[PDB]
């Protein structure tokens, strides 16, 4: 009874990030819905929201890139977008000359976060056309209730 | 279904009372039907900067400085903290709230098409014997 | 009544890592007490303990550095401060030549441990100076009982 | 009596990645066990499984070096590995031409997952030579039943 | 123990029923004893590669563009995609699932001792005066 | 509030028991008030390093290869590993706990006012025409 | 040869018993195998800092009043009095035990190397025109 | 079964000099009592007597001081003070003018006398405010039957 | 049959202080044993512990010096160093102007301690380079049980 | 029956050290002998050898002054003298410009030797002239059996 | 518990003897009860000052030439020799035992309050214009 | 009583044995009447000067730097090191065996009486109108 979200990565959609339910280790069970690509928690209660993204690159470009994985929050009490969780990451420091070689980052968010019921959590990144699609298991999103 | 600018009691659903206005947070609910809100200021390096029952303010943000952000307003109880560029620069967007700011590309052996914006580079146009490459006029030989 | 905890570094004291707890989206609920930058659990039980530090830097400095975050235990069974946690990270592989390209470095702890009545838990850094205080949700701390 | 495992990597094996129950701040309590370097759960739930594993190294190699993270699962209703979460990294950019500066690099993973009876996870990496033994809490796998 | 292709029912734990067979999904338990499982057949993008009672397929892999990888086979129903390399080029597995394409190595003053074969470079003896290194024959002085 | 030396009883808290010494950990509570504690030897690998009634010990760290530390002290069953570094050099920790051994700073073109200590370089003052930089004199022009 | 954690008994030399605690002295020996030892709490004035069997607690220490020390910790039942120096002060020490407190010496006509540590002086060096002399920079001519 | 004392001076009475038993490194066996800071022999024969008292000066004062250290005995057979030892020193030559260097003095009193029983022994010195009680050892009194 | 040592410096190892048995005037009977510069009891018992150390020194340095003479016991009971006698001298008042005069100091350590059977006895010293080694019976230390 | 010997200073020789036995606080008995200013031990055994001399000083002399005091040892076996124990003190350290203020310099002497029959002891000094014959207990000699 | 005035024998401890009076020691035990025990008078240099059974007489002090000390009394049997100050002088005590002999403070610029004793310096009271430091009168200017 | 040059048996005291000559220490006792003694040279930096059974051989002694003393003679092991001083210097004999190495005393104004010997300073004599003092010829106003 317990209201639990495990949403993948769509792997069809390239250049953008997509969520999906109906895939094998994939979870919405007890009221939480997924409307607009955003998660929305039946409940008031404590929720661990956790995230993990994976960015691959082919060779270091020319100019400096930086990878930013959020989630927010837009709930019934502020109604404004509220940054939960932020990391950035900078996975090139120097032009690649050469063979390109691949480069890996993976950037993970977790948090226990207190929220009312119609809240909506969005997991956002800044370069959706770095993101990984390879495999299962590797972008993914999700909240718990507790 | 409270009208607009009321939030419902979390105890005893069927009064519903005004939410506290920008630059201050709740501190305790409504002593009965009818009756103001307890809404306090945000205190020093706390804001809100909408109309909310929020127990506690947003931790307002700080310039970068390895960004080169500059802090054009201050941290006050109803509005974010502004972070900017100084004269002659822009802001290159990394994500929605991260930016860093570059200084304006001055142009040599072109024209200027479109000036330095806020959140744009000058456009540079080049002429005979000169293409564009990276925002700057180079020569094709 | 769950014994809770996520708290948020303090954005207006830099060269130093403080946690907060009277912030938006930060609890101190059930027994779970703030003490010399310390969080002490009010019982013994399970408890899901979590951090993430992120450190920024403008450019490369010449010599290497080094960012080690560490959750350590200071418990009244062994009464000595003990590593329930750590990650090391080397943001910098060589010196800057140029223009000082900036470097982000997320660094996430997160894992479940039996804790008693009155142990101490400490999210410590070694380069506090390093420390990111320009969004809220980039450096925290935490702990769930479970 | 919830089912609980906090396993930590042998620091006496180099070479191999071993996990252990009999040192403090490790748990195996409710049911799961320890078969194979297999974490085995006793009963059908949901729970949250997380890893995190630290690599160490001295200077950059010449070949490209890639460190793979990979939680997989090998349940009684598939019977095949399934990789539950997975990482990848890529530590080094260029070769070290000079001294060779250390590199660390973590990498953690995170999830909740639905597990039924005699579900085997394994936490898997494809270097086992560049791990880090050096202290408690570097490298460690653990699943909690929710 | 029920015999092997069944497995035990969730709930009422003394009937058990089929497997569902690779590319179906289940969707509903058995109506009773002796009837036949509700098994899907997967949708785009899923599939199934063994027998199981699974409520959803798996996700189908994609072909890495930055390894060099190709789509040999496409994502169907029962079988996972498979990806591999172009002609005269051989995987180097970094782990179990992951690998890259690299091109086949040539010999350069030396022969072929074994040819390119798909998870193995080309084996390459040099003659006198040359010896290998990175599976290349190079000069000794 | 027992003396000291003696921790309570987790269950029925009004006997308390001594608590077991460094190299021991708790493997039974008291069987009675003034009876002794079940306190175990820690097997290989192991240690407790004060007094303590932990249910089991701590795991003996390791020294860094790539730091160039070398081990002064085995992993004793009371002792923690003790890490150092070699013949003339010296430790700089990074952090509390973490520390790289570097090979202890010649003096050249210069005198040493303060020999190689344990967690300290060599002191070094350079005399007319030259002058300090990273430890290492360098001259002026 | 009895586990760690335990003392012979004096007499009748086959039943080993645990030591005393920190903070604690032995008052009388095991009454019989398996029982508890008495150890007492140290008075006033007296203390054991590790695991013991003596017979009477250490007399602890007290701060050097001629030497400039003063009581960073009084003296507890398991801990040493600990004496050091005030603010802007280092420790000279002229055995293992006795050391003084000696000023900062603070840079003329230099600048400091190296900050006052707890047991060093501050390293200061001198410009052009001036040298070092007994830690401190004074004119060549 | 041989009566022996060995007493050290009390680190927590500034200003006089009180002899202990109840430390670590000090005996009061067979027979020797502790009375009104003196010690009584409990039988005739050859005792050892010895003693050390160690001067402290911050600086030299502008008067001379003298430091006198005397073992006296007080029998039943004479039934006064007599000198068994006795030593005088002048710790200070000239007085400081600049930093008040500390000085350092000990004397030392050794010697085999015949006493009968109820002979008390009384260790005096002439300025109890130069008394060391820094570290255990350095004043002290004893006899040893023989 | 009674533990008796008496042993002297060596008047061949400038810069440090060792202790000799195979001299003339000097002893190791019954038990005590002579291992890393210190001697070692052979039974539970009373003992005479005695040294006497000589200081000389060419002319007052400019520099303060103290000369610190202690007697500590490491024992089967305590595990830790515990200063059994000590003393501290102050051999130079001023700086010497001149001809440098020669100065002597001499320092003597004399007690009755009940020593357990494997106790360690060491009789240190902070200034080495100070000490005596002209003649025979100047520096010596020892140890007699009664 | 233990040979035992405590002489003192005779205070009526003004410039010359001669021992005394018939004075009360002091013992010559079971074989030990006065010969010649010296103590002759009427067995072979183990020893204690003690002594303290007092010197005093009217003001300082123009010219360095040193004070030896040396318990020295003639015996059947070697047939020479034998230096057992040796103390030099340097009581001046500058010339008095004004009051002469006094000085005064203890040197005790003590140790266990194994000595035979027929053995001479003899306590000499270099300064006879500085000795201290104002009471008694100050200057004295001893030997005891054990 | 015989009366006073007498000592138990040593030996044969039920018979008890009149102990030796001032200027005499004793030689030799009481042969038998009721006689009278053996007392010697003391030789030169030696005293006894109180009714005793010792063996042998005390030494008698000297008087000490580097204090300024005076011969009052000799050494006789009885007495112990009496050391003192000459004229206009005063002993100043540094212990029980030692004292030494300085002249008397005259008072310049001030009156006698009380005059010099033999244990006590002048006690000099100055007037307007002077004040006392270490008991002589100097101008406040 | 043997005759000279022999002692007593420690053990059996009927038989004697010759002592031990210079150089050497006795090892063992005599393994019966007529046998020669066990007698061992002396080890570096031990030495015995004269006929001898002791167990062990006597410390060399060692020249004082302070008392400007220098080896005339090295620690052999029949004889005692020999200090001395050097060309131009008297030792003053603060004791038996203590002496310190001054420079003679060269004659001012006066003439040489006695030649510096080796334990004494030079005599010099003054003429008219200078007196000795501290073996020195001063002014008489």
């Amino acid at each position: 009874d317990k209201p639990v979200a495990h949403v993948v990565a769509n792997p069809q959609a390239e250049g953008q990030l997509q969520w999906l339910n109906r895939r094998a280790n994939a979870l919405l069970a007890n009221g939480v819905e997924l409307r607009d690509n955003q998660l929305v928690v039946p409940s008031e209660g404590l929720y661990l929201i956790y995230s993990q993204v994976l960015f691959k690159g082919q060779g270091c470009p020319s100019t400096h890139v930086l990878l930013t994985h959020t989630i927010s929050r837009i709930a019934v009490s502020y109604q404004t977008k509220v940054n939960l969780l932020s990391a950035i990451k900078s996975p090139c420091q120097r032009e690649t000359p050469a063979e390109a070689k691949p480069w890996y980052e993976p950037i993970y968010l977790g948090g226990v976060f207190q929220l009312e019921k119609g809240d909506r959590l969005s997991a956002e990144i800044n370069r959706p056309d770095y993101l990984d699609f390879a495999e299962s298991g590797q972008v993914y999103f999700g909240i718990i209730a507790l | 279904v409270c009208p607009q600018g009321k939030y419902i009691h979390p105890q005893n659903n069927s009064i519903c009372c005004t939410k506290c206005h920008k630059g201050t947070y709740l501190y305790n609910d409504c002593p009965g039907p009818g009756q103001d809100t307890d809404c306090r200021e945000c205190e020093s390096g706390s804001f809100t900067a909408s109309e909310n029952h929020l127990r506690h303010c947003l931790s307002c943000s700080k310039c970068r400085k390895e960004m080169g952000q500059v802090e054009i307003s201050s941290c006050t109880v109803d509005r974010d903290t502004v972070c900017g560029c100084r004269k002659n620069q822009y802001r290159h967007y990394w994500s929605e709230n991260l930016f860093q700011c570059f200084n304006c590309s001055l142009c040599l052996n072109g024209t200027v098409h479109l000036s330095c914006q806020e959140k744009q580079n000058t456009v540079c146009t080049c002429h005979a014997g000169f293409f564009l490459r990276e925002n700057e006029c180079v020569s094709c030989s």
